[PDB]
RNA sequence: AGAGUUAAAUUAUAACUAAGCUGUAAAAAGCCCUAGUUAAAAUAAAAUAACCCACGAAAGUGACUCUAAUAAUCCUGACACACGAUAGCUAGGACCCAAACUGGGAUUAGAUACCCCACUAUGCCUAGCCCUAAACCCAAAUAGUUACAUAACAAAACUA
């Protein structure tokens, strides 16, 4: 099993360059406070695949969808 | 019961008539359904039959809107015939 | 003439005075009109009764009385008493579907009584209590 | 060798599609003047297609439109708001004759 | 000799595209008490009535102005494999040829 | 903007309005709500009678309070403003910014459907 | 983008500062969201009263 | 699948007036603790939109709001696993209204039926079981073709 912290800004809003540099109230309306169990699953997803398989790049092969599903 | 009285389904006569009235009244309900509406729900039907209802409502509407464009398309073909007799 | 079908509404001010007195002022008739039986009682502004009439009142007994001329006779009978007590207009408010809707309507027009606006309250339930079976005559 | 042939292109005079009345509009149930204009002055209904003549996509959002505005208490159910009984017509439906 | 192709692409009906909303001139060719049977060089004849003004000079051979609105009426109904057609055509008066 | 607050006051001076809406949003404040804006829709007589708190209301004040808020926040906010007195009606909705006006070409006419009997003869 | 944007928006986010001078704000500027439609889609805005 | 919510109708109940009220092709029985109007919880059911044809594997679902959410990088497959309207059973709670059974009235040669009046199981909520339907679109799943060609009828014919 797993847990995502809290206050860990969204998938989508990671890689944007100037996140750290803003005040709480925005980083506050991107964290997972804000945010359903959909995006939920993204960060569970996103986490257990780069722990586990070789190259998280590809999403055709049977180890990616067997990861998939287990989060499912 | 909760809203204010006698502003729906309310009509006010006019140079002292009202069987002229009255009729207006009942085309508005007719238009809206209700009339006949009342009618189905004095006994219940069930659920079979609504639906067995709704399908012959549906195909009479149909075939009379569509028997309906036809005689409209048609129509014009009603003159006297130019060649009579030819 | 522009004449408008809608009620004047409370809330406005419409200089449309009937004997002197306002649009809610004028007493109100109620119309029950069933499948067996017809039930006219006419009340107040305050909603508070003068008379009462209905077809069984009136004589009529049993199945002759949810015909249409017991509804035109309870209409006649109806707006003399009213008349009686000093009303010249009213607000008829018919409740339900039957024969007796249009004979009890100008039943008060020919029993000396003048109707100005015509409201249908029929119970329209919106989904409601389950009605009875079908009757398989 | 012949340019007289037809070139196989699509329809150059394909008028644009009919565009409904609140097509690229945005409905909203706390606007009840325009759900209001959908709704029969005398008894509260709903117009159908066949009156309303709004295409498929904005007759079901004026319908949810309309019942969220029913609950949450913006506009009345058993008739229509007289404030905007002036309202210019959009139906097509006529009672007077 | 001149290739088929070429006399399509040059004839004035080709020219002429959407039949819908056209200035078109026709001839009349028969007359009946209310009813002129107009020629307007498409494939059928339409049918048009005579004007409260003027009307005493709608006589064979006249030529007036039409507006087309189709070429030819014709609908699909269900049921029908084949289209009914009417063997007419759509057309309203807009006055006498201006000679 | 992500929840939409359609509140209804009762009908009041202008003092406890603003005491019912200041407490109102420190409600939300403290189930870690971040409100956007206030907006005020004025007082109107309301459609019908709503029967809240054993007290009959025809008159009330509309206001509209739009907030971001973590999903499993919702249902005390409502209970929460359920216990209240000077709310007469409370609902929260989804904000309808939210979701995107879907592009539209037009209204395709769909042509009547044959083929659908055989070619015997009737 | 999306981001930018919202830095902007969190300047005029109600905080409890100023919970006061919001509410006295919004309570002296009605708004309203009425308006309506035309056959030829024309939006009419009642504003204009 | 959960949590919260109620517009229209109805009823307990109160006030006022009236002597009758319900019911049928026609009546009787029942009621008179009643009927009409005004004010009004709870329970139950979801007008118009729907002349739309969407979601689910099927049975099913169409009052409002929020939360969770609709397998497979996209073949076939049982006696195995999971599910399955309505009626029925076990335990607790709810009961407006409808209502098998039962009693009364009427009809009839008889009517333990159709028609009228009263009321119960039950239809409802929570937990468990039962696993049956004209569960029928009487047309099995996946890929396709419009070629060949009309038993009849119906919803045209066919290949892997
Ligand atoms: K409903
Ligand atoms: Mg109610
Ligand atoms: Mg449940
Ligand atoms: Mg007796
Ligand atoms: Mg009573
Ligand atoms: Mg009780
Ligand atoms: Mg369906
Ligand atoms: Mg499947
Ligand atoms: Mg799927
Ligand atoms: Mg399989
Ligand atoms: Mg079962
Ligand atoms: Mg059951
Ligand atoms: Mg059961
Ligand atoms: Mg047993
Ligand atoms: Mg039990
Ligand atoms: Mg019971
Ligand atoms: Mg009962
Ligand atoms: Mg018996
Ligand atoms: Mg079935
Ligand atoms: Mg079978
Ligand atoms: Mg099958
Ligand atoms: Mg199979
Ligand atoms: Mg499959
Ligand atoms: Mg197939
Ligand atoms: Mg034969």
């Amino acid at each position: 099993q797993d847990d995502p912290p809290p206050s860990m800004l969204l998938l989508d809003y990671q890689n944007v360059p100037g996140i750290h540099k803003v005040d709480d109230v925005v980083k506050r309306l991107l964290s997972l406070e804000m945010a359903n169990q959909k995006e939920k699953l993204k960060i569970k997803k996103m986490q257990l695949m780069n722990k586990v398989l070789e190259n998280p790049e590809d999403t055709s092969s049977l180890e990616a969808r067997i990861v998939a599903l287990t989060v499912k | 019961a909760n809203h204010l009285k006698f502003i729906a389904r309310t009509v006010m006569v006019q140079e002292g008539n009202v069987e002229g009235a009255y009729r207006t009244l009942n085309r508005i309900l007719t238009m809206d359904g209700l009339i006949e509406d009342i009618k189905r729900r004095r006994y219940y039907e069930k659920p079979c039959r609504r639906r067995q209802r709704e399908s012959y409502e549906t195909c009479r509407r149909i075939y009379n809107m569509e028997m309906a464009r036809k005689i409209n398309f048609l129509m014009r073909k009603n003159r006297a015939d130019p060649w009579q007799g030819c | 003439s522009s004449f408008s079908i809608y009620p004047p509404i409370p809330g406005q001010e419409n200089s449309l005075r009937w004997a002197g007195k306002k649009f809610e002022e004028i007493p109100i008739a109620h119309i029950k009109a069933s499948y067996n039986n017809t039930q006219i009682q006419v009340v107040s502004a305050a909603h508070q009764p003068l008379a009462h009439a209905s077809c069984g009142t009136e004589g009529f007994r049993n199945a002759k009385k949810g015909t249409g001329i017991a509804a035109q006779t309870a209409g006649i009978a109806a707006a003399a008493k009213a008349t009686g007590k000093g009303v010249t207009h009213v607000r008829v408010v018919v409740k339900g579907l039957g024969p007796g809707r249009l004979s009890a309507i100008k039943g008060l027009t020919m029993g000396g009584l003048e109707v100005i606006s015509i409201t249908d309250n029929t119970p329209i339930p919106h989904x409601g209590c389950r009605p009875r079976k079908a009757r398989r005559l | 060798s012949n340019e007289d042939l037809p070139v196989p292109m699509e329809n150059p005079y394909k008028e644009p599609l009919k565009k409904c009345i609140l097509c690229e509009k945005h409905v909203d149930y706390k606007n009840v003047q325009l759900l209001s204009q959908f709704i029969s002055p005398f008894t509260g209904c709903i117009y159908g297609r066949h009156i309303t003549g709004l295409c498929g996509k904005k007759q079901k959002e004026i319908t949810k439109a309309i019942k969220r505005a029913q609950i949450l208490g913006f506009m009345p159910v058993t008739y229509k708001d007289p404030a905007y009984l002036k309202d210019p017509k959009v139906c097509n439906i006529k009672y007077r004759e | 000799v001149e290739s088929f192709a070429s006399m399509l692409r040059h004839s004035p009906l080709t020219q002429m595209g959407p039949a819908k909303n056209k200035l078109v001139i026709g001839q009349i060719f028969h007359i009946v008490e209310d009813d002129l049977y107009i020629d307007f060089g498409g494939k059928f004849h339409c049918v048009c009535k005579r004007p409260e003004v003027d009307g005493e000079k709608y006589q064979k051979g006249t030529r007036v102005r039409l507006r087309l609105l189709d070429l030819e009426l014709t609908s699909r109904f269900l049921g029908a494999t084949t289209d009914t057609t009417i063997l007419e055509a759509d057309a309203v008066l807009l006055g006498l040829q201006e000679s | 903007p992500r929840y939409e607050l359609a509140l209804i006051l009762k009908a009041m001076q202008r003092p406890e309005t603003a005491a019912a809406l200041k407490r109102t949003l420190e409600a939300l404040m403290d189930r870690g709500a971040v409100v956007r804006n206030l907006e005020n829709l004025g007082e109107r007589m309301l459609p019908y009678k709503i029967s809240a708190h054993n007290q009959r209301h025809s008159r009330g004040g509309y206001f509209l309070v739009d907030f971001y808020a973590p999903a499993t926040t919702v249902e005390s906010m409502m209970e929460h403003l359920s216990r209240d007195i000077d709310v007469i009606r409370p609902n929260i909705v989804k904000h309808p910014l939210t979701q995107e006006v879907k592009e539209c070409e037009g209204i395709v006419p769909v042509p009547l459907e044959e083929k659908l009997y055989s070619t015997k003869k009737r | 983008q999306e981001v930018l944007q919202l830095q902007e928006e969190a300047k005029t986010f109600i905080t409890r500062e100023n919970l006061e001078a919001r509410v006295e704000e919004a309570l002296d500027s009605p708004k309203s969201y009425n308006w309506a439609i035309t056959r030829e889609g024309l939006v009419v805005r009642p504003q204009q009263k």
